[PDB]
């Protein structure tokens, strides 16, 4: 049966765990590694 | 957002296998297992107008073109913008016209209304077919073929349109069109077969289908009642199509000549073989 | 009159003609309302129209359209998702709550009338018209069920005369206590019957309707509505269904 | 009130400031001055 | 016999797949069939079967 | 002889009955009409009634006359014998008074003489079979709406040969007459005047023909979709919303993005016709009387 | 009814003062004189 | 749990700590930080 | 919290990005002036 | 349950709490802006 | 499974990669001066 | 009953009063003796 | 009775003095002898 | 049947049975079927 | 008590006086003989 309060579902302790390494860490395993391959990546070719 | 009895139809599940992945309502819009495919297809066909906006010339959608290949290069590719680049537009068109027509099953098993509805886009489905498929695949090389444009594929159709002479001496042609004309000849009552009974001038009570009855049996000796034109709307507007792919999947791969020397075959008979009657004679 | 002039008393007065149309369909179903009886998000950039009066055809009173829209009748969803947007599913079996593919609604007690003064769907056995008197006559016959087994036995029919038509197939039980099903789903080839859609141990959960001969409008929404619940779920998930429900033809 | 977010937020509303944005990348390369990148060779 | 879950069974030699399977479910694929799977079949696939021997000079 | 009752559709035929009583008329409607009982399960099978009175059959004549009067046209030049007839039942033709002849009805039999007479009397027979379908509404208490579509379909028969070559003064301003002839004719009106392409009221009527399958392509599915539960009675579906308001009202929304009320549903099936010959009967009242070459008008009101 | 309030502002209002604002530029930023990007060279 | 009547849902604090902790995600990362992005734009290239 | 994460976390990023990244490839391909294949063919 | 009649909402005095905090502010300030990033752009570029 | 295994990527997947291969098919085995198998006669 | 102005006066006579300014205007350019506020070329 | 009142005489007591009168004031403003907001340059 | 961790599911530890054969030798030799087939396209013949 | 009395009166009245008038004035309005309105000079 559903549950009641904040805030399901679910999942305590799933802020931390399932929010967070799943969903910040895409803030990272991409966002940054954007940084690494855009050095080769801003320089070809916009200057001829 | 949802409607007020949208409340009892929400309800998980409609697609095949593998699980409700898929099917996630964004808005008003259904997003189903093809409802992310569609939003995968309409994305990248919207570059499609302006591709050869930098290689065949013009920028707005009046003449943009991305031509279909020549005629002769064979079972094969192409240039470019003259064929190559329209090589990859279609399975996006028709890769999304399926990915549409079939996303509605999703909705189809999710409730239970009938499946006649994954098949009136399917004489859509082969009505676009037979210029992109039917045809260039055989007489030579993928360059018998349209334009994708609005106003490049005008000028094709007309002034590029009188190879078989004229196209009324096509007679599946012409009986596909008088298949067609005959579609808003049944939308026209119909349309107005349900509006003037709770309006029918002000005030006055509302008819039945007893009215009906002496309403369309007072106006054209027929009435196969109210189920019998809606077997008269999809009657109208799905088939002038199948005698149009047939009025050209015997048009040009082989009969590339004058449809107004067809005329000549009628003529000709033992009776009056020899014989010039008149105009004729 | 010009070569510049005409194609601008229309760029105008039908520039709004999907805006007015719009709305004009947007009578019924709107207002919008979330997942529980709440004033929605909105309604749209073409907002739903204040109605006009409804005269109805047999004197059924001031039922202005869009009417009802409320929570009057009884729907039995959990809800999954709190937030708007994600599915919600039944409490127990989903055939007996009434939620998801099999729908219904409560109206009035007064049932379809025509003009002749009388209602507008009866059986054989409520209309002397057409009878049995030549030959060998096929009105009586087993059925079968989804579950591919025998379901009842069908012996009437349901008559028509504006559309001289037929609207449902009723099935003598071994007892007596009524039960309807729909019309155009059928599938009927040789001596017997098959229908696909509900197994023949589900049929008795198909109300009574409430007399033999009369069809209140109030009914006509659960009967045919059942089996638009067994083409949803049906049926998880291993072996005879699976060559039952799906492929096929037709 | 109201509103909802856990299914907007995560694949509805993602595309409409990028309706907003990539709709806009292309012009600003259309032009035979601004460009910021184009007109490299010469 | 039945598992009581759903409608059908797990092994058993006997009674399961006997006169069930190929007896009733996918008797429309070979009816519907002969004419629709061989009926597009006289000028079509015999136009790409014979070049094998012929069009080789 | 037994009606039977067979495997899945199913019917039950009717004895008999007619419609309603208000403004109609008794005496002049014919007898039961003949049953075509013939594998009617599908649709209906019911012959007559007919209101056979003299607004409808005003029409049976002066279309009869319009009839006859190509007819006697269409014999003229076979040779008089049965066998050229029905050889050329297409390729004998006949046009009205010359391109140079016009406002004068002098001419006789020859070069252009019947003409002048199957149109005179379909002249009374297309504006006396408006009128079949504008005032049949009002033996009951219905609308008018179904002849408004056809004031408005009567409006691209408004100016082919009717108020173009008369203002301007001509006959063969107006169409040829037979079933070929005016094939050689709809190309005609194309390429005189610069290909009609360029010419979006021409080519916008097209534009309001292209939706009338977009149009009942999906409507005589639906409600033939939505029929198991109850949307073939259209009549009961609309101020008492049934469940077909329901698997038909929540399918179109999620799909292309709105549905429709079960009124509003031939509220755009009549706006997809009382504009087709209407933005036909403009777009060929303004090929004529202002920019006859329509390539010399759609790049100096189009591209320039 | 008639007039609710929080969903446009989110998908809709940033797309009417947008569509508000796009069929004004287009004839603006190609007047006779007007402009004002293009032209910064001469 | 089910509910009926204005304005859930809601809720709260099914509003509370959901929210208010998303969309600020869609309202800073895009109002002002995208006035870092106005960097490399403000003085590149309006001025020529 | 809600929203997906055994279920729609993984996916509303796979083809999410190639819904905003192969796709956009095709921008920087229709070029052939620039292009990393049609740089020889000018 | 849903609501009763005209109009709810209405209500008096619930007409100013949706209708007015994201319909009033949210215009004011962007009328404000048609008047400020309007007068400093009421001199350039008509005078050359 | 986080992602699912025999179903996203076992005929998803080949499916994936038949998603980058036939279309570029028809721009590199394309391009209006490269060829080097078909015009063996000119 | 039959009519409405919630609805005729909140977006029909509000849109009555910019959908029937901005018609002429451009057609009052396109009549050659208005113009009345372009000082930049002369 | 007899026709809408409520609904017919108000709302539609518009195009009495719109569509009537918008294609009858083009007419007279187009024709080379009015004019009548053209002349100034005398 | 389902967990509640992460990824549960998972499923530990079928997450590195099932995502270890076909997901990481799957984008591994599949960097040895696509990247070693470049080193004979990449001139041949591109460079006309 | 055969046909219709009201609606003819509001609705089919103008069969009688406009589209009577309205089509009989386009043509004596641009016959020179009249003209009215372009009496003007000539
Ligand atoms: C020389 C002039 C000739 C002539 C030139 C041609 C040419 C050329 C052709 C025809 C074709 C046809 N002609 Mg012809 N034709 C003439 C004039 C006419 C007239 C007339 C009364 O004037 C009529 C009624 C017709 C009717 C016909 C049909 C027999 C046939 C149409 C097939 C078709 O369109 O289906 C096809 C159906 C579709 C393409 C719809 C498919 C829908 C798809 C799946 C969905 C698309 C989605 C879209 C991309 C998205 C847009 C929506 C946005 C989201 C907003 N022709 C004259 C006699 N005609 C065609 C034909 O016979 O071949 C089949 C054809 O090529
Ligand atoms: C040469 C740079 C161009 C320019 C071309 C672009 C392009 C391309 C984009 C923006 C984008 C932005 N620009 Mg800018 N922009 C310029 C000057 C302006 C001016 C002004 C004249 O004061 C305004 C009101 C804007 C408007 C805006 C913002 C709405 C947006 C940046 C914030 C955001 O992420 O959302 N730009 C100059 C003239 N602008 C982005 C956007 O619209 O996404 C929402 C974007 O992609
Ligand atoms: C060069 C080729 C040009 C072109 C050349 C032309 C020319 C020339 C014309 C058209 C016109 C039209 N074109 Mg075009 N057209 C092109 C492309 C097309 C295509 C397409 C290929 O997709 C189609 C389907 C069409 C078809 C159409 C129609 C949309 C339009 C006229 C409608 C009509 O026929 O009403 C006809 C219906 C009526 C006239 C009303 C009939 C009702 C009557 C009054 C009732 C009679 C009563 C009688 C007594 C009943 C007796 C019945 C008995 C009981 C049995 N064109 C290309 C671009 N086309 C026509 C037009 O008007 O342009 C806008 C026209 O002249
Ligand atoms: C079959 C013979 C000719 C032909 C005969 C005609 C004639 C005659 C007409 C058209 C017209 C049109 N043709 Mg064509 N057309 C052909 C090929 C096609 C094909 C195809 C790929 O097979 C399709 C899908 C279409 C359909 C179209 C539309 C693009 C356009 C208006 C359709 C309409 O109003 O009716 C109902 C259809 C709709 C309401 C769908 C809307 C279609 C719109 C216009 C297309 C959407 C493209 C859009 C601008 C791109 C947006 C993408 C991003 C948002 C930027 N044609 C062939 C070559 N076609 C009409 C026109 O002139 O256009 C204004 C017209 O009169
Ligand atoms: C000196 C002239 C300034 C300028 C004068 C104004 C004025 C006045 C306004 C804007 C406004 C806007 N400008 Mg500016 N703007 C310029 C030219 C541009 C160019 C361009 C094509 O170069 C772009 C892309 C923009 C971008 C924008 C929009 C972000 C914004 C319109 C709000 C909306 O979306 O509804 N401006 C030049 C650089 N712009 C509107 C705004 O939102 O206020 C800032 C507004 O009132
Ligand atoms: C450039 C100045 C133009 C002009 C261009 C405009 C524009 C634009 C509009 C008006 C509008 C108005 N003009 Mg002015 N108007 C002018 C002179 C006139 C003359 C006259 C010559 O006697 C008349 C009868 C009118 C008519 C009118 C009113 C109907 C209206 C102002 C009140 C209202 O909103 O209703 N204008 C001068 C010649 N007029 C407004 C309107 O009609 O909206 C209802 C509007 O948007
Ligand atoms: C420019 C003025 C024109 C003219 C154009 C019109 C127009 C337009 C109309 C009339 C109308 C009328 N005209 Mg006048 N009429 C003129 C001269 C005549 C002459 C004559 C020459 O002796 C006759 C017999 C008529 C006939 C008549 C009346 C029947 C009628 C006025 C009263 C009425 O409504 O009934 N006109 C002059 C030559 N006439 C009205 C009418 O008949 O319909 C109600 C009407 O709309
Ligand atoms: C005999 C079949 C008739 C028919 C039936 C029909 N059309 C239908 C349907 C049905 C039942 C729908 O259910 C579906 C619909 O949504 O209802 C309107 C539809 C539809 N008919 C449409 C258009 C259409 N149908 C047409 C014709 C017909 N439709 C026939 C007359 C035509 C014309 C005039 O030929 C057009 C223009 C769409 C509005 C809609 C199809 C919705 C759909 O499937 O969307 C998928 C598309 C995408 C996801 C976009 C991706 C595509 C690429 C990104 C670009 C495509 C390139 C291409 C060249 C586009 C160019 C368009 C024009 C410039 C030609
Ligand atoms: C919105 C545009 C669409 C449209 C609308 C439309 N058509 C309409 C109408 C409307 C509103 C009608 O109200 C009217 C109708 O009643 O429909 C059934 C009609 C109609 N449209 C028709 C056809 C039609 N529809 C067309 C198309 C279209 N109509 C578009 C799709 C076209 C074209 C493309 O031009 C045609 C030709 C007819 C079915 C019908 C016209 C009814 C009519 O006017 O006929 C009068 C009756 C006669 C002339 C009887 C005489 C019969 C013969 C002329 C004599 C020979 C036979 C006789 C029996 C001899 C035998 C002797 C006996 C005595 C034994
Ligand atoms: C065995 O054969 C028998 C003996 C039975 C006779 C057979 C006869 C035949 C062959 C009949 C064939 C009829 C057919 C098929 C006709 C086909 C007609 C077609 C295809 C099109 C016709 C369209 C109608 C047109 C072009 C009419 C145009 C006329 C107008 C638009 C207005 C005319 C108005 C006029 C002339 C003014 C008259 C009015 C006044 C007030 C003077
Ligand atoms: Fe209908």
């Amino acid at each position: 049966a559903d549950k009641s309060d904040l805030g399901y579902t679910g999942l305590t302790d799933e802020q931390a765990q399932e929010l967070h390494s799943v969903y910040m860490s895409g803030l990272w395993l991409f966002s940054a590694v954007a940084i690494v391959a855009h050095l080769a990546v801003y320089i070809w070719r916009p200057w001829f | 957002a949802l409607l007020s009895f949208e409340r009892k139809y929400r309800v998980p599940g409609g697609t095949l296998v593998g699980g409700n992945l898929f099917d996630f309502w964004v808005g008003p819009f259904y997003v189903g297992f093809f409802g992310v495919a569609t939003f995968f297809f309409a994305a990248l066909g919207i570059i499609l107008i302006a591709w050869s906006a930098v290689l065949q010339g013009t920028w707005n959608p009046q003449l943009i073109s991305v031509y279909p290949p020549a005629l002769e290069y064979g079972l094969g590719g192409a240039p470019l913008a003259k064929g190559g680049l329209w090589q990859i537009i279609t399975i996006c068109a028709t890769g999304a016209f399926v990915s549409w027509a079939l996303r509605e099953v999703e909705i189809c098993r999710k409730l239970g209304i009938g499946y006649h509805i994954p098949f009136a886009f399917a004489f859509a489905i082969l009505a676009y077919l037979t210029l992109v498929l039917f045809r260039p695949v055989m007489m030579g090389a993928w360059g018998y073929a349209f334009p994708y444009g609005i106003w490049t594929h005008l000028d094709w159709v007309s002034n590029t349109g009188y190879t078989y002479g004229n196209f009324h001496y096509n007679p599946a042609h012409m009986i596909a069109i008088s298949f067609f004309f005959t579609n808003a000849l049944a939308l026209a009552l119909h349309g107005a077969l349900v509006l003037s009974a709770a309006n029918p001038e002000k005030g006055k009570e509302m008819r039945t289908p007893d009215h009906e009855d002496t309403f369309f049996r007072d106006l054209v000796g027929y009435s196969i009642g109210t189920l019998g034109i809606h077997r008269l709307g999809l009657l109208l507007s799905l088939s002038a199509v199948f005698f149009s792919a047939l009025c050209m999947i015997i048009t040009g791969t082989i009969w590339f000549d004058q449809w107004v020397d067809w005329w000549q075959w009628w003529v000709k008979l033992p009776w009056w073989a020899n014989i010039p009657g008149g105009i004729n004679g | 009159d010009l070569a510049s002039l005409a194609i601008y008393s229309f760029w105008i007065f039908l520039a709004g003609l999907i805006y007015y149309l719009q709305t004009e369909n947007m009578r019924e179903g709107y207002p919008l309302e979330n997942e529980d009886g709440t004033p929605a998000a909105n309604q749209g950039p073409f907002p739903l129209p204040k109605p006009k009066t409804f005269i109805l055809p047999h004197g059924r009173g001031t039922l202005t359209v869009p009417g009802p829209e409320s929570e009057d009748r009884p729907i039995a969803l959990a809800r999954t998702a709190v937030s708007e947007g994600f599915p919600h599913a039944p409490t127990g079996d989903p055939m007996k709550d009434g939620v998801g593919p099999a729908s219904w609604v409560a109206r009035r007690d007064l049932p379809e009338l025509d003009g002749h003064g009388h209602n507008k769907i009866k059986p054989m056995k409520a209309a002397a018209g057409f009878h049995v008197s030549a030959g060998k006559n096929p009105i009586g016959l087993p059925v079968r069920g989804c579950d591919l087994e025998i379901a009842g036995k069908v012996v009437d029919i349901w008559v028509d005369i504006p559309e001289q038509m037929a609207r449902f197939l009723e099935v003598e039980l071994k007892d007596g206590s009524t039960r309807l099903l729909p019309m155009q789903m059928v599938k009927v080839q040789s001596n017997r019957v098959h229908v696909n859609a509900l197994s023949s141990d589900l049929f008795a959960g198909i109300p009574t309707i409430k007399s033999p001969t009369e069809v209140t409008l109030l009914e006509e929404d659960k009967i045919c509505g059942y089996v638009a619940g067994g083409l949803m779920y049906a049926a998880p998930k291993r072996k005879s269904v699976v060559a039952a429900m799906l492929a096929e033809y037709a | 009130w109201m509103i909802f977010d856990p299914r907007r937020v995560f694949v509805a509303q993602g595309v409409f400031l990028f309706l907003l944005a990539v709709m806009i990348h292309l012009i600003l390369l259309s032009t035979p001055s601004y460009n910021w990148l184009e007109i490299s060779a010469a | 016999a039945d598992k009581t879950i759903f409608n059908d069974h797990l092994n058993t030699n006997p009674k399961t797949n006997l006169r069930l399977w190929v007896a009733f479910q996918m008797m429309k694929g070979a009816g519907w069939a002969g004419g629709v799977f061989f009926g597009t079949l006289l000028l079509i696939g015999f136009f790409r079967v014979v070049g094998r021997m012929l069009p080789i000079q | 002889a037994e009606y039977q009752n067979i495997f899945s559709q199913v019917q039950v035929r009717g004895p008999a009955d007619l419609g309603m009583t208000e403004d109609v008329n008794l005496a002049n409607r014919s007898g039961v009409g003949p049953f075509s009982t013939l594998l009617g399960w599908f649709g209906n099978a019911q012959l007559g009634p007919i209101y056979l009175g003299s607004l409808g059959v005003l029409s049976l004549f002066s279309g009869l006359m319009w009839f006859f009067t190509i007819g006697i046209w269409f014999w003229y030049q076979a040779g008089w014998n049965p066998a050229v007839f029905l050889r050329d039942l297409f390729f004998f033709s006949l046009e009205p008074p010359a391109p140079e002849y016009g406002l004068s009805f002098a001419a006789p039999l020859k070069e252009g003489g019947l003409w002048l007479i199957a149109s005179f009397f379909m002249f009374v027979a297309v504006w006396s079979w408006w009128g079949r379908t504008y005032l049949r509404a009002q033996a009951l208490g219905m609308g008018k709406h179904t002849a408004w579509a056809f004031l408005s379909a009567i409006w691209l028969w408004m100016v082919l040969g009717f108020i173009r070559p008369i203002l301007m003064g001509s006959w063969s301003e107006a169409v040829p007459y037979g079933i070929f002839s005016h094939l050689d004719w709809t190309n005609n009106f194309s390429l005189v005047h610069g290909n009609l392409f360029y010419n979006p009221f021409h080519g916008l009527s097209i534009a309001f023909l292209y939706g009338s399958a977009l149009l009942f392509a999906m409507h005589g599915a639906t409600i033939l979709a939505v029929s198991r539960f109850g949307g073939e009675r259209e009549l009961e579906q609309i101020a008492d919303r049934g469940t077909a308001a329901e698997r038909a009202a929540l399918f179109w929304r999620w799909t292309m993005g709105f549905n429709a009320t079960m009124e509003g549903i031939h509220r755009w099936a009549i706006w997809m016709a009382v504009l087709v010959t209407l933005t036909g009967g403009i777009g060929i009242l303004l090929s004529g009387t202002v920019v006859d070459n329509w390539y010399v008008w759609g790049q100096n009101h189009g591209m320039a």
